[PDB]
This record gives structure tokens, C-alpha cells and sequence, in this order.
């Protein structure tokens, strides 16, 4: 999942023809320690004490926008009309739009 | 300075094995250097380590248990615990760090270059078999500038030996400090 | 010349591809099954 | 006299040793049959670096091939230069590895080490004096590792006085093909770093990239990539077998290169490789050679010491040169990059100049470098271990083979040692 | 050398064994007489066929297969049919009675007196076998009779030999289609009696085989002939590594290691991308990127599972024909970059890749295209919970009513087997689930 | 006990250090 | 030796590069293939200041070309000279700018900066001693403006000792094609003033007016307009690559032209343009060349320098002349209008005498002047800026990129300060 190095032109949505960005990659890690002790038994059953991400996932109003200048109250409403939908804000490919903009006066 | 500065703080005193240090004068050590322990905890300490070897406070076990000793393993790289249990089992010489004041004095070399010495043990064809000759032990210690007096030899011999010559496993030594 | 990039492999119509079985084990030793073998898809060996 | 016997292991070794031997044979101008054409007396004389004589002017290569799956060797035999190799040095197993490092390391090697040692020492006695050996192999690719581990393990004490040069292919950072390759990799690299003197690390992604940047042909084969790597092979091996005002000994190079016993990992280089139009669009002079060679992108092993700093650099040029252009180029690049070298040591640059080029191109070269650009390779593999051994995935087979997690833990500790050791010295 | 054995149990099996060998003679160029044409490859039966035949000084190739059946009908049919002169009469083993959809009927009433002949023929082929890497065992789950028989004979061979590979193919229970109300029973019985000796079992749903057969094969009245050519093409693909060469080559033992992580679960799923007709292909293009995307389209898997709701643990890609590693790795990188695909946090890499130069063939009367690029995809994913969930809920309800109990108890079993099966699958659900938990 | 000679400043010392310093000038000009 | 590295940016440089290079090439008499033909020994001698010499008399133009729209690249590639350029130097991108200053200054260039700097550093090292670079672009056009603004800012710290000369076409006072063009212009000039040492202003309207007044040819091409500007550029570079009792250096010119660091814009000028019959009705002499050079009509940058008063001028005369007649010519004009010349400095002309003429006409000249005649451009652009910003129209794209107006504040302030300082000095 982590990224490659240097030769950073041949691995991009430039060639996926992706238009929904892939994943936040990186070349950033310190020397990890630990022998990587064992907490599974024979299958992938973690030992109970050690925690996991305990099945946190287990397994249209949205529109990219710049506030710029649309009537102030309408902008305030648009904030909510974009958010308050965690279902299309959380997972299943993330499903996350952005925001830009400036306030009014 | 929880290790070497406190080592020198211990060296400041001059009294025998059993009479380690008086509780009042160790409180004087506290006023020389306020400590990360709590007040009630130190109130416990000054008698929890005068339990052994007279009403004197026991830096003897205090220092080594707090920093040097570790009778467990480490999920996050204590850097080896290479699973070995031969000489720590018989162990005629129960852990008595005052009788083991050598270990109170030989730490820095290991705490900086255990890994070269960790290497050096197996470099003598150990084949992962564990123990290795006492003579080779002594000669490699002298090799890497770990001088060691004969009385210290006897201390550690009783510690990591009960019956006979044996060959004292290297990690069975290392887990003391490392 | 056989410098790198000078071999434009014979990547033209190649219908047959079958491989002979040029080696075997036999009894309790190992050696080369009787020398006369086809090459790749019916090729002929050197001489 | 002193000479080299070749060891070719695993199905990558098969690959590359095949193309490599035919490359050398064509370099000295021997027909694919074995009946010689006398052109160059010096190259006729220096045959004894590698070749043992056969009666009536035919010349065996002193190499030993070994694998498990017969069909790979069958294809190699059918290849254009198969007839040159011997039934004598053909030996392999009766089972497949499954790329199971445990099986190769203990199960199958145990009963073939006898024959392989027999054959290699037979060739050793047939020869007179040896510098060492070179092995070509993989580290995540199963069978080659599973045998070479024991091979080097024994040969180490069989000859504590010789030079065990090795060339291994390295897993791709982007896609590693075989899923258990990381496990195989650490298991290999333990004994590798413990025993060897030198190691050459290369990967196929960079080869892809050089293909697109200068080959431009968009349709190469693994054989073409092998052509590149075997050309580098020959380039480093040139000096022994040719006159010139320069040193040849692998030891004469290693003593210059390696500062401390723990350093055994090295990183190649190649000279102007010419595209379709660059043949007539390149002005062929030593300054632009120097540049193009010691270009960061022109590197092809793993990843750019751009992040880090160069420790030692060696470069061997091949052709009709003069000293002073390379001298001024060395000073130019030295001033050009002082930070990337360590005040620890100036003049970390060593060169060599051998007169006879390859055939067809005028002046070429080969570069080799040791810098702080390898940390991240085994850093990568280490996160894979922390992640997959987090659950003993795919580990039941190894338990069944009879192994314990001990064997893995000592390796992870050693590798952590090496990582910290680099970072500490380089800073 | 590099060779394996072939086993077919049931009318369910000799069907597609017939299909497979019908194909396997064509691409290698055999005439149904059994003797090679005027050209010369005959001898001690050692040329590329040798991995599947022994054309000895007799002159005839002999398939290294045994066709075991409880019922004389189909075996007599194939004996009277075309390829008998190829076939070896008695290795067409036939019985007198049917297990009558009763697992225990097949496991006790009949199995005792025929497994002897089975194992004897197995050994008298094993003697001449040299490499004997593994086996191609063909059976089913909703078996009319083959299920328990295959389970018991597999037990026999698993206890006599344990140092090789065993490959398992069974049409998976059609989700909402049944030809047996005893199908959940005999399925689960096979499952808990086989979970602990097998190596690699792969599934398929003939409903979905049909569903693609009219999605892009463009016929509304397919047949078993069409389904069987598809699956025979799959087995030809898996054996192509043995049959031919390439840049790099991979084997069954590599499969068994690389695909399955753990014991218990060893049940991944197959897919074949370029299933296309000549008429459709006439004016379209085929190449690596789109064939990869097609083979990973959510509805091109021939079993009812969702990538989106599942999560991947393994994928092996087998390419045949004329390709280059360059665009191969490019396509695989695009796959990794995609978001809909959600690999578990376990596997850093997830992709066993194998390549062969050799393009697959076609058959006259066959209805595939004339393709130049073939890919066989084998994937292990969490998307298969629903199958066994459906099975267990159906079974638990109709066992709560406990009908057909009388059948099994009368023939001499009891319910304890059922209890063990229930607790086994109850384990296996959370077995699939907490590994996904991350 | 022989005293090691005070390394004589035959000029050089920090002067030659600055001399080599003012030749080591191109730091970044090929890879940023 | 001292040489130049030529840079083409944006969809104007797209043409100017072609026209300018073909001008130099056909001036030096080399076939469209690049094989040299000996015609002018001296130009052959001095060719090194621009070209590099490959093997076999082939001559690459050390030109680096960047773009986001590859179609214009296809045209330039197809043209009757495009085969003369090297593929080693064609750095480009995957998408277009959308003619957005904000995009072309922050988003798209973020991933091409690397490669462009790598190519330029390769060529800069390859060459020996650099006076500087010349940049062809257009402040009125988006894409080139964005890339230029980024690249000049970088090269300022890269090579802080050199001459970063830039040529550009300021938008028309009557119609600007691009409508957000005044934003583009203000944001471009904000870094132009800081970074550039010297910039040429040209206007296509004035080109059209020249075509009406003198060309009279009814049906021109943008290529012919480019021909005139290429003549101007060739003229300004004539002096360096030829002998003559004159001071060629651009720094000669710069210190002689620029009194203070806030004055960098300059106005071109070319010499005798003849109509269809004036070639044979115009007796060619020095006084009439000088008179036509100093015309309200010849001058073609933005508008007549009539409104303001001159500050300095520089003239180069190319051909066979004497020096005395130009001397009394400048005497004559000096006394003629000693009132329009500033009284800060007397005798504010630099005259240079290049010997070898352009092929076709015996005598020729070129003019570069700096007067108090920029108030018009910057005042007008200021009012248009304030007018369209008095309701922040078209600001949504920039804010969507992520751009706020706090920066526009100091931008507009800086242009106001330049105009005010002009006024303060000249009055
Ligand atoms: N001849 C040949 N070798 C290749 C080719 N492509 C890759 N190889 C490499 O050969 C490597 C390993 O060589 P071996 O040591 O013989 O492999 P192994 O021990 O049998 O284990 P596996 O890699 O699973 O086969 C693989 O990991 C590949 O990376 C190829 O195209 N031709
Ligand atoms: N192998 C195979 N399976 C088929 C075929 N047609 C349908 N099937 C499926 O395969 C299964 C066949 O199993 P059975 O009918 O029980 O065969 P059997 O167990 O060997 O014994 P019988 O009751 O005598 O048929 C059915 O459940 C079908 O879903 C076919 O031609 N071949
Ligand atoms: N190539 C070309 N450029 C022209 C032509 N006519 C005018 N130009 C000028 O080219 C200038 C800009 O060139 P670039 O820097 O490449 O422009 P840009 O960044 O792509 O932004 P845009 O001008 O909006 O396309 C414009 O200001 C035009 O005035 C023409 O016919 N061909």
C-alpha cells in the first residue's frame, strides 16, 4: 500500500485514468522495533486481551463547491446540505468530497 | 541520569554490604536530588528496602531492579531474549547484587555494545545450541576489553552456575541487564 | 553485433510450441534420455 | 594460475547464466558449436580465466547449474547455446520446491549437497588456483535461495580464504509476485550477510524503467533484461582477462570499497546505452559519459541515495582513453557533490581504465556504488514481517516442516542491527 | 516427470471428464483411433502427452484417469460411444446400485466393496508413476451419489499417502436452485468429513455459468455442452504450465501454499475473462488492461459474491498467449491503485503471477472466439459468507422439523454427525469473520 | 612517555580546511 | 567560452522558437538536415556560442521547450525545421492549463518542475561558462506566464550571478482575446519586476500598424509577424558572435541602459523597411537610416514615446559604415530636441558598430530605447484591474484553486508604486 521511490512518473492516475484519487501514500517510517510477538492461535483468532480495530467497519446533495459568493444563509445551509451524511462521508472507498471558499460581507 | 548519575550517587556512600545506607541519609540523597517517585511511595521505599540486610536502605536491589534487572520479556525488542534457560535455573548464587557488585560496575560496555558481543558469542560456532565454554566466555570478555577481576569471576560463577563447569548460555547471561 | 537491444526476437507466427522431454531419471541413477529429441515444437538440434 | 568457477542456482540463475555464458562466448568470438575462430591473440590467451580445455580445440565453460524442476533446464538446453554445457555439471532434484524455503533449506538440500559438493570440488581439483566463486540467484525466489543458503554455508569453511561474490535479484517494491517472498527473503539474508563478502542487489522494475527511458522499444523480454545484467556482469569481470594499466582483483576492489565488516551490499551502473536516434544525436566524449553514467536516474538497482550520502564509488572504464579527462571529471564531480560524500573521508572515488572495449561501440564503462540507499529495501521487508507475522499467516506449513518462530526472530533482530548501524554511521 | 492422476466419481463427473479429454486430445493432435499420424512421436509414451498419457509400444495413448460410477448407465454410454478404443475398459469402474442421495448409503452400504478395486487400480498406476505430483479429483456437493463415495475414498488415500497434492472440484450448490431436498444434508456431511484431509477445493455455480452464457455468449438456449467446454478450458488453463513453457512457470504446490493462508479454509474461487464470441469480437480489441478490468468486473465471477462487500486475501493471475511483463505489471499496478477493491490489512503483496507464451486453442463446433490473450484468475476473498449462511439457515429450519431423519436412521446412522456438522459450520462463520476484523 | 609533537601548523590547518571548503561549493546543483 | 541556453514557454514561444531558430540556422547557412556547409568562415568559428556540435557536423540548438498543449508541439514537430530539435529536450505534460493563472502557477507545474530543472541543469553543466539565459514567453497568455513565474523564481537562487533576459508580448490596448488577461498580466508582472533584469515589451497591434504603414502587403501571417520579431532578436544578439570594434556584452548594454533596479522594460526597433518600390526609390544612406529609425512610426512596442521624455537609448549598426557619421547624427538629434532628453544625464546614447551585415541589404541597424513611456500600459492595466475587481468577478476559479485576494493587494500596490516612482523621477 505504501508508495514507491524516485521513479515517480510511471505510477499515477495519469495512467490509471483515475479521477477519484487512489490512496494517501508515503515514504515515511522510522525503524520499528519489537520481535512481533504472537497473539493469534492457529487461525487468526487474536488473543482476547490484545485489542484490534474491533470490527469498526467489520467489512444528489453532495457537490464539490467553492463558497465564493452565494447568499450567506444559503452558504450556511449548503455546508449542512453537503455534510450530515456520514454514510457518504466515511468508507466504502471513503466517498469524500472537498470544500473551498470565502465568507461574505 | 537514572542509571549512571544514580550509580555515582550510590558510589558517594561508603558502608558495607549489609549496612547499605541509612534511611535518613538516603533522604539526604533525595534532597540532593528530588526524585520522580512520589512522597508516599518513597515513605514506603525507605523501609521496603530496609526489610533486607538491616534497617539500611537497599540501593543494592533498588538500583538494579529499577534499571538493571528485568526478569521478564519485552514485546517491543529488549533486543533478544533468545529463548534459553539453563544456568538461570540451577543458579546456586541467588540474585544478591551486593555480592554481585561487579554487575553494579560493568554495565556501560554491554549497554552500548551488547550487539557486537551478542554477535561475538555465536561467532564461536555456537550453532544456536545455547551454552558455551567458560574458558571461551572469559577469553572473549578479555578480548573485547571487558576486564574482570577474579573475585567478580567467582561471583558470576556462583550466580550462573550451581553444580559443575557447565557452559552458561549467552542469553542466559544477557537477560540480566539487557 | 549482439549488444543489448540488438536482438529483435523471432516474434512472428509461432503456432507450435511443444517441448520435448530431453531428460529423465530412470532406474536409480540420472542421465539424459536417448539423445535424439525434437526442440521447441519440432526443432532440430545442433547437427 | 587463478581462475573462477561459476555457480548458477534457481530458475533465475538458469535464465541469466544461459544468456550470460553465450554472451561471454560471443565476446571472445567462439561459435555456438565450440570450434574456435582465431582473431585476437590476447583473447585466445586469456581463455584460461574461465575455460578448461577439451581435445581438438573445443572449450567447456566451468559452470555448475542446479535447480529442482527439470523443465526449466530442458528449455535452457533447447536454447541457442545449450550444447555448450555438460551433462557432468547438470544435477537437480526429483521434486519441486513450491518456493518453500523450509523445504529447500532443510528437506531437499540435505540429500543433494553431497553430489553438488562432489562436482564442485572435482572441478576445483581439475583447476589449479582459485580466487573464489560467484553465484547468481534470487532471495525471494524459492529454490535458488533454498539451495544457496546451504551451499555458501558449507563453502564458507571449505575455503575461508577465497572470495564469495554473489548476484541476487530483489523483490519489487510495487508488486512482489510470490506472496511468501518476504519470508524467504529475510531467511536468506540472515546467512547472506553473515557469510558473504560482497552482494549485488538489482530489481526488475528499474530494468523496466531503463527500457522505457532509453530502449524505447516498449516490447522487450526478460531475456533482454538478462542481456543488460549479463553485460554488467562481463563489464565488472573484464580486467582480469585483459592487458591494461589498471587493477583487476575482486579483492583489490573490495578492500577499497568496504570500510567495515558489516557492509556487503552494492549497487550497479552502466555506460551510454543508446536509443534509436541518440546513435547520431550523442556527442561521444568523456565529460558527457561521466555525467550520463553518474546520473541519479541512470542508476538501476533499487532507489536513489538522493535521500542519503555516498560512501564509496568505483568506476571501471573500457576503451581508448586518457587519464586527464577522467581526472578532471573526478574533480568536477567531487566539487559538484560534496554533501553527498562524507567529510568522514574525501576522495572516496576509485577508478580503473582497461583498453579493449566491447565490440562495436567505441568507449564504454561500468559503475558500482555503495551509499546509504539500501536502508529502505529491508526497511520495506521489515514492515512486511511486522505485518504478516503479526498473525502467523501461511506459517502452518513451516511449522509442519518442523521450524520455529525463533529462526525468524533472530533474523529480525539482525536486520534491525544493520538498519541502525547504517543510520548511525552515515550521520 | 511432471505428471498427475485424474479421478472422476459419478454421473456428475464422467460428463465433464469426457469433455476434458475430448479437448485434451485436440490441442495435442490425437486422432480418436489412438495412434499418431504418419509423423513420429510414438514410443514408450514419452512426449508432451506423457504428462497425461503413456503411449507405450502398444501404440495408443492411455489417459491416466479412473472413471468410477455407481450406476452402469453413463459408463455403458461412453463405452458404446466414440472414444472407447482410446479408453481402457475396466478403469471404467461401474457398480450395480445407487447411493440414492443418501450420504450414508454411499459411505457404508456400498463403499466397502468397491474401494478395494479403486485403491488397487490406483496403486497399479502409481507403480509406473514417477513424479506423481498430484491428482485431479472430480465430484460434487449436492451429489446424487458421488459425494460420500468421494469423501471415503479420499479418506483412504489421505491416510495411505500424505506427501503430495490433492485438487478438488465440485459444482457449488446453486443458491436458489435445488435438484435435491437432501442437498443441504449431503453437502454439509461431505464438508465436515472432508475439511481436514483435502488440499485445495475450488467452486463454481452453473447458474452463473449460464448467466454469462447469455450475457455475452449470446444464446438463450445453451447446453451442458457449452458449460462443459467452459470448464474444460479452465482445466486446460491450469495444466498449461505443465504442458508448455514460458518466461516463468508455476506449479500446483505453489498454488496450495500461496492461495490459502490457514488450515480449515482452503476454498477460493475462479474466473476467466475473455469469454466472448466470434461475432462480438469481430470488431473489438483485446488486450491486457481491459481483460484485467473485465476479469475483475463484479458480475463476471461465476459464483454469487460481491467484491464490494467482501475483502480480498489472495489473487493469482495466469496469463497465456502473447504478452509482455511491462503492461502486465502496469495493469496490476492499476488494480492495486483502485479503491473499490479492498484488500485486507494483511497482505502487502497479493498477486501470484504466471506467464506462458502459448495461446489456447479452439474446437470445431465450439462457440468460443479465436482469442490471443487468456487469463485465469484465482482469488480468495471474504465475499463467500452468504453461501454457507444460506445453507445453514435452510438446513437448521428443515432439521428443526427433522424430516428424512427416518431415512437416515433407518439406513443406520444417527444425528450426532449432524450435530458435529452444525458446530463445525458455526465455527467457520466467525472463522471467516474475525480474520476479516482488522 | 614520549610527548606527541604539537602538529605543526606548516600553514594549512584551518587555512587548508577553508581552502578545500571553498572548492567544495556545488552542493545541490544536480539533485534537489 | 560564454554561451546561452534558450527557453521557450507557452503557446506563443511555441511559434517564436521555430521562427527564431530557423532565422539563426538559415543565417548561418546550414541545410534543414544539420550537415554544415562552409560559407562564412567567421560564423562557423562563432557557432559555438549557440549550437552544440554532434559528430559529423550536426548541430543541435540548445533550446529547451515546455508546454501543456501537445497539438502545437505536433505542428512545431511537423514544420520544415522541427526535425532539428532533440527529443532529449521535449518536456511536457498530460493536460492543459485551462488558461488559468492560478492553475498554471500552482497545480500543474508542481509535477513538471522536477524534469524541467533536471534537463536545464544537465545542459548548464554540459556547457562551459554562462552569461545567462533568454526566455521567450507572453505575460498576456496563461500557460507560459505560470511556468515562467515559477521557473524564474527558482533559477534566481539556482544561479544568482547571471543575465535572465525575457521577451514578451503585452496585450493589446484595444482587445485582449483572453478576458481574465489583466489578472494574468498583473500577477505575472508582480514577480517579473522582482526577478527579471531585463524584459522586452511588444504589442501585436503595433505589429499590425507596421504592416499597414510599411508592409502594405494586405495578407500577412502570424509567421511573418514572428519574422519581424525574430529579426529584432537576431539584431540584439548580432554583436556577440562576430568581430568588430564594438562592445557586444549584454551586460555592457544593461549597465549602460538601466539607471535603477526598478526599470527593466524596453522597447524594440528595426531598421530600413522598404515598400515594393521604395527599394529602388530610396537612396540608401546613413542620415535617412537614422531618421527612419527615430520615427514616431518605426517604433512599435506600445505607443509613441511622444507623451513622455527619453531616458536613454542604445543603437547597433550592422554593416559597412564609418563611426563619424553616426556621431554627428546623434549630435544633430541631440541639439534638435535637447528639451525631450532628461537633464539628469547628458549624451544618453550607446552606439555599437557590428561589421557583417544581414544577407540581402548592405547596411542595417537596430534600436532599443528606454523612455518615460510605460505609464500608459500600466495605468490602463491598473484601471481595468480596479474596474473588474470592484465586484470581484471571475474570482471564483482562483479561490477554487485556493487563491485569496490578500496577495492581489500587494500586487496592485506594487504596480502603483512602479508608476508613481516613474512619475517621481521623470518629473
Ligand atoms: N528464465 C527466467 N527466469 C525468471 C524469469 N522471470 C523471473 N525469473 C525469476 O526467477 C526467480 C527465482 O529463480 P529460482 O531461484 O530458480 O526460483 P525458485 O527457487 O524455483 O522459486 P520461484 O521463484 O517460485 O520459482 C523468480 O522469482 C523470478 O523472479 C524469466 O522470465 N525467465
Ligand atoms: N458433474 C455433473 N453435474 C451435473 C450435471 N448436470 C447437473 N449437474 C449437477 O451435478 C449434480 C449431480 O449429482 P447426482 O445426480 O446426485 O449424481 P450422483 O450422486 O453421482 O448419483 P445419481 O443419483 O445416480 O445421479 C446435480 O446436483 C446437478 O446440480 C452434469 O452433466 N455433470
Ligand atoms: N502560437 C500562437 N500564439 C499566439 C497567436 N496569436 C497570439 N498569440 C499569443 O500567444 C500568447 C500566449 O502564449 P502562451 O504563454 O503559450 O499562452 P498560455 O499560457 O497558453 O495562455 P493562453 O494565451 O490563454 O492560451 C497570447 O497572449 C497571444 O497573444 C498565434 O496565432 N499562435
Amino acid at each position: 500500500n505504501y508508495s514507491a521511490n524516485q521513479y515517480e512518473k510511471a505510477y499515477l492516475p495519469t495512467y490509471l485514468q483515475n479521477w477519484s484519487p487512489a490512496r494517501p501514500t508515503k515514504e515515511k517510517i522510522a525503524a520499528h522495533e519489537g520481535y512481533t510477538q504472537i497473539i493469534a492461535n492457529d487461525r487468526g483468532h487474536l488473543l482476547p486481551s490484545v485489542p484490534r480495530s474491533k470490527a469498526s467497519p467489520w467489512g444528489i446533495p453532495p457537490a464539490k463547491v467553492t463558497l465564493t459568493a452565494r447568499t450567506t444563509t444559503a452558504a450556511d445551509n449548503l455546508t449542512k446540505w453537503i455534510h450530515k451524511n456520514p454514510d457518504l462521508l466515511n468508507a466504502c472507498n471513503g466517498l469524500r468530497p472537498e470544500i473551498s471558499g470565502k465568507p461574505f460581507d | 541520569g537514572c542509571w549512571r548519575e544514580l550509580l555515582r550517587e550510590c558510589k558517594e556512600k561508603d558502608t558495607d554490604k549489609q549496612g547499605t545506607i541509612s534511611a535518613a541519609e538516603f533522604l539526604a540523597l533525595v534532597e540532593k536530588f528530588k526524585l520522580d517517585i512520589s512522597r508516599e511511595e518513597s515513605q514506603q521505599l525507605i523501609v521496603k528496602y530496609d526489610l533486607k540486610n538491616n534497617g539500611k536502605f537497599a540501593y543494592c536491589d533498588f538500583i538494579q531492579s529499577c534499571v538493571l534487572l528485568l526478569k521478564a520479556k519485552e514485546t517491543s525488542l529488549m533486543r533478544r531474549m533468545r529463548i534459553q534457560n539453563a544456568d538461570k535455573m540451577k543458579e546456586a548464587g541467588m540474585e544478591t547484587p551486593s555480592f554481585y557488585s561487579a554487575l553494579l560496575r560493568i554495565q556501560p560496555k554491554i549497554v552500548h555494545c551488547w550487539r557486537p558481543m551478542r554477535r561475538s558469542f555465536k561467532t564461536y560456532d555456537k550453532n544456536g545450541t545455547g551454552l558455551l565454554s567458560v574458558a571461551d566466555f572469559r577469553k572473549v570478555l578479555r578480548q573485547y576489553s571487558i576486564n574482570l577481576s577474579e573475585e567478580e569471576f567467582f561471583h558470576v560463577l556462583e550466580y550462573y552456575d550451581k553444580s559443575l563447569s557447565s557452559k552458561i548460555s549467552y542469553n542466559d547471561f544477557l537477560r540480566a541487564f539487557l | 553485433p549482439f549488444l543489448p537491444g540488438n536482438s529483435f526476437n523471432r516474434n512472428i507466427g509461432k503456432e507450435r510450441f511443444h517441448k520435448s522431454q530431453h531428460w529423465g531419471f530412470c532406474n536409480n541413477v540420472r542421465m539424459l534420455v536417448s539423445e535424439n529429441k525434437p526442440g521447441v515444437g519440432g526443432d532440430l538440434l545442433y547437427g | 594460475m587463478r581462475e573462477i568457477v561459476h555457480l548458477q542456482a534457481g530458475q533465475c540463475g538458469n535464465q541469466i547464466g544461459a544468456k550470460f555464458w553465450e554472451v561471454i562466448s560471443d565476446e571472445h568470438g567462439i561459435d555456438p558449436t565450440g570450434t574456435y575462430h582465431g582473431d585476437s591473440d590476447l583473447q585466445l590467451e586469456r581463455i584460461n580465466v574461465y575455460y578448461n580445455e577439451a581435445t581438438g580445440g573445443k572449450y567447456v565453460p566451468r559452470a555448475v547449474l542446479v535447480d529442482l524442476e527439470p523443465g526449466t533446464m530442458d528449455s535452457v538446453r533447447s536454447g541457442p547455446f545449450g550444447q555448450i554445457f555438460r551433462p557432468d555439471n547438470f544435477v537437480f532434484g526429483q521434486s519441486g520446491a513450491g518456493n518453500n524455503w523450509a523445504k529447500g533449506h532443510y528437506t531437499e538440500g540435505a540429500e543433494l549437497v553431497d553430489s553438488v559438493l562432489d562436482v564442485v570440488r572435482k572441478e576445483a581439483e581439475s583447476c589449479d588456483c582459485l580466487q573464489g566463486f560467484q553465484l547468481t540467484h534470487s532471495l525471494g525466489g524459492g529454490t535458488g535461495s533454498g539451495m544457496g543458503t546451504l551451499l555458501i554455508s558449507k563453502i564458507r569453511e571449505e575455503y575461508p580464504d577465497r572470495i564469495m561474490n554473489t548476484f541476487s535479484v530483489v523483490p519489487s517494491p510495487k508488486v512482489s509476485d510470490t506472496v511468501v517472498e518476504p519470508y524467504n527473503a529475510t531467511l536468506s539474508v540472515h546467512q547472506l550477510v553473515e557469510n558473504t563478502d560482497e552482494t549485488y542487489c538489482i530489481d526488475n522494475e528499474a530494468l523496466y524503467d531503463i527500457c522505457f527511458r532509453t530502449l524505447k522499444l516498449t516490447t522487450p523480454t526478460y531475456g533482454d533484461l538478462n542481456h543488460l545484467v549479463s553485460a554488467t556482469m562481463s563489464g565488472v569481470t573484464t580486467c582480469l582477462r585483459f592487458p591494461g594499466q589498471l587493477n583487476a582483483d575482486l579483492r583489490k576492489l573490495a578492500v577499497n570499497m568496504v570500510p567495515f565488516p558489516r557492509l556487503h551490499f552494492f549497487m550497479p551502473g552502466f555506460a551510454p546505452l543508446t536509443s534509436r536516434g541518440s546513435q547520431q544525436y550523442r556527442a561521444l566524449t568523456v565529460p558527457e559519459l561521466t555525467q550520463q553514467m553518474f546520473d541519479a536516474k541512470n542508476m538501476m538497482a533499487a532507489c536513489d541515495p538522493r535521500h542519503g550520502r555516498y560512501l564509496t564509488v568505483a568506476a571501471v572504464f573500457r576503451g581508448r582513453m586518457s587519464m586527464k579527462e577522467v581526472d578532471e571529471q573526478m574533480l568536477n564531480v567531487q566539487n559538484k557533490n560534496s554533501s553527498y560524500f562524507v567529510e568522514w573521508i574525501p576522495n572516496n572515488v576509485k577508478t580503473a581504465v582497461c583498453d579493449i572495449p566491447p565490440r562495436g561501440l567505441k568507449m564504454s564503462a561500468t559503475f558500482i556504488g555503495n551509499s546509504t540507499a539500501i536502508q529502505e529495501l529491508f526497511k520495506r521487508i521489515s514492515e512486511q514481517f511486522t505485518a504478516m507475522f503479526r498473525r502467523k499467516a501461511f506459517l502452518h506449513w513451516y511449522t509442519g516442516e518442523g521450524m520455529d518462530e525463533m529462526e525468524f526472530t533472530e533474523a529480525e533482530s539482525n536486520m534491525n542491527d544493520l538498519v541502525s548501524e547504517y543510520q548511525q554511521y552515515q550521520d | 516427470m511432471r505428471e498427475c492422476i485424474s479421478i472422476h466419481v459419478g454421473q456428475a463427473g464422467v460428463q465433464i471428464g469426457n469433455a476434458c479429454w475430448e479437448l485434451y486430445c485436440l490441442e495435442h493432435g490425437i486422432q480418436p483411433d489412438g495412434q499418431m499420424p504418419s509423423d513420429k512421436t510414438i514410443g514408450g509414451g514419452d512426449d508432451s502427452f506423457n504428462t497425461f498419457f503413456s503411449e507405450t509400444g502398444a501404440g495408443k495413448h492411455v489417459p491416466r484417469a479412473v472413471f468410477v460410477d455407481l450406476e452402469p448407465t453413463v459408463v455403458d454410454e461412453v463405452r458404446t460411444g466414440t472414444y472407447r478404443q482410446l479408453f481402457h475398459p475396466e478403469q471404467l469402474i461401474t457398480g450395480k446400485e445407487d447411493a440414492a442421495n443418501n450420504y450414508a448409503r454411499g459411505h457404508y452400504t456400498i463403499g466397502k466393496e468397491i474401494v478395494d478395486l479403486v485403491l488397487d487400480r490406483i496403486r497399479k498406476l502409481a507403480d509406473l508413476c514417477t513424479g506423481l505430483q498430484g491428482f485431479l479429483i472430480f465430484h460434487s456437493f449436492g451429489g446424487g451419489t458421488g459425494s460420500g463415495f468421494a469423501s471415503l475414498l479420499m479418506e483412504r488415500l489421505s491416510v495411505d499417502y500424505g506427501k503430495k497434492s490433492k485438487l478438488e472440484f465440485a459444482i457449488y450448490p446453486a443458491p436458489q436452485v435445488s435438484t435435491a431436498v437432501v442437498e443441504p444434508y449431503n453437502s454439509i456431511l461431505t464438508t465436515h468429513t472432508t475439511l481436514e484431509h483435502s488440499d485445495c477445493a475450488f467452486m463454481v455455480d452453473n447458474e452463473a455459468i449460464y448467466d454469462i452464457c447469455r450475457r455475452n455468449l449470446d444464446i438463450e438456449r445453451p447446453t451442458y455442452t457449452n458449460l462443459n467446454r467452459l470448464i474444460g478450458q479452465i482445466v486446460s488453463s491450469i495444466t498449461a504450465s505443465l504442458r508448455f513453457d514460458g518466461a516463468l512457470n508455476v506449479d500446483l504446490t505453489e498454488f496450495q501454499t500461496n492461495l490459502v493462508p490457514y488450515p480449515r479454509i482452503h476454498f477460493p474461487l475462479a474466473t476467466y475473462a475473455p469469454v466472448i464470441s466470434a461475432e462480438k469480437a469481430y470488431h473489438e480489441q483485446l488486450s491486457v488492461a481491459e481483460i484485467t478490468n473485465a476479469c475483475f468486473e463484479p458480475a463476471n465471477q461465476m459464483v454469487k459474491c460481491d467484491p464490494r462487500h467482501g475483502k480480498y486475501m489472495a489473487c493469482c493471475m495466469l496469463y497465456r498467449g502473447d504478452v509482455v511483463p511491462k503492461d502486465v505489471n502496469a495493469a496490476i499496478a492499476t488494480i492495486k491503485t483502485k479503491r473499490t477493491i479492498q484488500f485486507v490489512d494483511w497482505c502487502p503483496t497479493g498477486f501470484k503471477v504466471g506467464i506462458n507464451y502459448q495461446p489456447p486453442t479452439v474446437v470445431p463446433g465450439g462457440d468460443l472466439a479465436k482469442v490471443q490473450r487468456a487469463v485465469c484468475m484465482l482469488s480468495n476473498t471474504t465475499a463467500i459468507a452468504e453461501a454457507w449462511a444460506r445453507l445453514d439457515h435452510k438446513f437448521d429450519l428443515m432439521y428443526a422439523k427433522r424430516a428424512f431423519v427416518h431415512w437416515y436412521v433407518g439406513e443406520g446412522m444417527e444425528e450426532g454427525e449432524f450435530s458435529e456438522a452444525r458446530e463445525d459450520l458455526a465455527a467457520l462463520e466467525k472463522d471467516y469473520e474475525e480474520v476479516g476484523v482488522d | 612517555e614520549p610527548p606527541q609533537h604539537p602538529r605543526y601548523t606548516s600553514l594549512f590547518r584551518a587555512t587548508i580546511k577553508n581552502d578545500m571548503k571553498k572548492f567544495k561549493t556545488a552542493m545541490k546543483t544536480m539533485g534537489p
